[PDB]
């Protein structure tokens, strides 16, 4: 039994981008005539604060350097001046049945493979992926840098099944913790709604709404487009906002990234906090690569000695495996 | 002999096929439903071939484009 | 060596040869190529030209060419694991040093 | 001594067009004729670093080095406008009939033992398996690939056109008929006495197909992917392009035709996955794996050779196989 030479796993869980609307705070309850905030143009002349190459004795090239400073033009978003609340809006589909792969060569290997999944899934249910999930629904992750300095964050969540709502939940994110993932009622009711639509018993389609008090014509942050260098300053050398039909917005795969935050079993520190479910699992911001192959907690190792071998891993490590299979992606040589 | 395809997809009914001789390894740009080859190039192992393969401008089947265009060059 | 001296030669062949640089698409990445292979001054050029484009030692297409050096011959890691590329490296960091110390006097 | 026809060619029948999709919302199903197109457009994406490693050369600040130099990327999505929850996909479909006669062919007297093989085949029973079979992928949403996948409801409307009027519509459900079983009902008997009076050459045939898919709010929309071979050449350029037509995306029209013509439940090794579709040497690109195998006798140029040659019949199911690859066409001889 050698590993298949093709796998890919498509993934569950697909959001779709969201769009930002500002409004007024107290006028929340109707918010569905809210204009949505633009991407405009604004001029920035910068000075030069690159790390130079020290014990430089050489002022001449510093005040020479002074004649010609940076003339830039880049884009900014901001909420209209008579408004302090920015609405966040989004849909998200539960799909289910998160073992079959798409294409596979072996037929004994994606048997075994089922075997395996089907194991795990009669041993113990999908209540605390679709718990740690609905904490991240809880609170406000896909409000990445909107967060950070808010008065109040109120998250709505509704359930589809028609034209219609089935039933609607109302949290709080500020009181929800960031790092802590404590229980409650409301969570268990979402967690249940969640761990039904992975396991394949219904269709799930959430509609999530954010909101966050941030102040009068304050910033807001779109997600943020790749420029090559065939355009000049006037042409955006600079910085391009992702944008929708006239409304700013935030790409799909970001709100996914704050959607799967689990993995708190990290071999290095448990202290930081959990940051997203990755084979060789790193973070691209930090520089480093937690769970590194030289261990035996990367993703495929533990893959291979549970399928293959049956060596059965430590429970966690079994939600950090079917957490990867949630995600999908392309396996094998 | 034979060891395997170099590329997974044929580019047009035309593919590179790795063959084995005795201390050295001979890849050879073919067609796939004649069997007539066009073009082959010897080389010594099979880390000379994933290193000179891997080091082709392209990815995908832009290499096995560039590498179809290299073993069935014009010698002269 | 030869190299990048054929690349002073195309710069010789371009200079002498195609003065008519107008205005065209394409003006921001072959806009350190049009300082680096500068034409003749405009006949309608103002004042304004003595300070548009003067301070342009343009020492960022050594850069250019030297990743058009590294995409065009492979560099093997084989020689990056032994000191054929602390020798080899250290061959291309004098060559383009010198490259560009001929640049250093395309305008001045 | 009758020897195969070194030159043989078969013209295709059951021709589709491509599918266009446009987008709007349910319960506005009846008036789905001002429906707007679903575009394709970019967004940028950066990668990471996932792919699996080599046991020769992997070493954590090698790791950490390939997360300094991340992949900036650019690709084409299409999704449904935000307030638009509903998935309209249209193709039409001619049904030529004639599926004997090849076009070429270099024996005069293998030619005309062909076609009283074919016209044995016809005369012994008609063409009412075969056009089931179709019958039931029109029925459901086979033509949705991945569209289909997590659906609230998908609802197919089939008409038939004789001249700028309708004949006779029909309206069925694609999630209550099954992925798997072929079974009978009467529409689907009507629909497959249509496509069987098409095949026989007793008419003309030619239907407007209409699917309806609940996807979601804003969700994507999956059109097919177009060929792209980055060279190592200039600009980084785009990795994911997508198939479209004059501002509209749209589905390329074999891949209908490939959706349609999954027949084969008569596979030597596991008649327990389910019809994969029909071609000689019959093969699945995806899984790798090439059933029916020539080692075997249950090849179509086998199959043929036994049975125009020598007159050796096979079993009924295996001749419904050979027709299935006439109706498909190619090209086939030496």
């Amino acid at each position: 039994l050698s590993t298949a030479s093709v796998l890919a796993f498509e993934r569950k869980l697909d959001p779709s981008d969201a769009l930002m609307s500002a409004g007024a705070w107290a006028q929340r309850d109707a918010s569905q005539e809210w204009p949505a905030v633009t991407v405009r143009e604004k001029s920035v002349r910068g000075t030069i604060s690159n790390r130079l190459k020290t014990k430089d004795r050489d002022p001449a090239k510093l005040d020479a350097s002074i004649q010609s400073p940076n003339l830039q033009t880049v884009d900014v978003a901001n909420l209209p001046s008579d408004a302090d609340t920015l609405k966040v809006r989004f849909t998200l589909r539960v799909l289910g049945g998160a073992g079959t792969p798409s294409a596979c060569n072996d037929a004994a290997y994606r048997d075994k493979l089922l075997q395996t999944v089907a194991t795990y899934v009669n041993d113990q249910g999908f209540a605390e992926l679709a718990r740690r999930y609905a904490h991240n629904l809880a609170n406000a992750r896909f409000l990445w840098r909107n967060r950070v300095g808010a008065e109040a964050v109120e998250v709505r969540i509704n359930h589809i099944r028609q034209g219609e709502v089935a039933r609607a939940w109302r949290f709080d994110a500020l009181a929800i913790g960031l790092r802590d993932f404590k229980a409650d009622a409301e969570l268990d009711a979402l967690a249940e709604l969640i761990a039904s639509g992975l396991s394949g018993s219904g269709h799930v389609l959430l509609e999530v709404v954010a909101f966050a008090r941030i102040g009068d014509g304050q910033e807001v942050f779109p997600s943020q487009e790749l420029i090559l260098d065939k355009g000049d300053k006037k042409g955006q050398k600079s910085k391009t906002l992702y944008s929708v039909r006239d409304a700013a917005a935030i790409h799909s795969q970001k709100i996914g990234n704050a959607l799967r935050t689990i993995d708190t079993w990290y071999p290095d520190e448990d202290g930081l906090g959990p940051i997203a479910v990755e084979p060789y699992g790193s973070v691209t911001s930090q520089g480093k690569a937690y769970r590194q192959p030289k261990q035996k907690l990367d993703f495929y190792t533990l893959l291979d000695n549970w399928v293959l071998r049956d060596e059965a891993p430590a429970v966690e490590q079994q939600h950090y495996v079917i957490a990867n299979l949630i995600r999908g992606g392309v396996f094998g040589e | 002999k034979f060891i395997k395809y170099l590329s997974t997809a044929h580019l047009n009914y035309m593919n590179i096929a790795v063959y084995e001789n005795g201390s050295k390894i001979k890849a050879r740009v073919e067609n796939v439903v004649n069997g007539k080859s066009v073009g082959a190039r010897d080389f010594d192992s099979t880390e000379q071939l994933e290193s000179w393969f891997y080091g082709l401008p392209g990815s995908g089947l832009g290499r096995i484009e560039n590498a179809m265009n290299e073993i069935s060059r014009r010698e002269n | 060596a030869q190299i990048c001296d054929e690349a002073l030669q195309y710069a010789a062949r371009l200079r002498e040869l195609e003065p008519g640089w107008s205005a065209t698409p394409g003006c921001q990445l072959h806009d350190a190529e049009q300082l680096w292979l500068d034409p003749l001054r405009a006949q309608t050029d103002e004042t304004f030209l003595q300070r548009r484009l003067r301070g342009d030692w343009p020492a960022e297409v050594g850069n250019r060419f030297a990743n058009w050096l590294n995409r065009a011959v492979s560099s093997d890691s084989q020689i990056l694991g032994s000191p054929e590329a602390a020798q080899w490296s250290q061959e291309l960091s004098k060559e383009l040093t010198m490259f560009k110390e001929i640049l250093e006097d395309e305008r001045d």
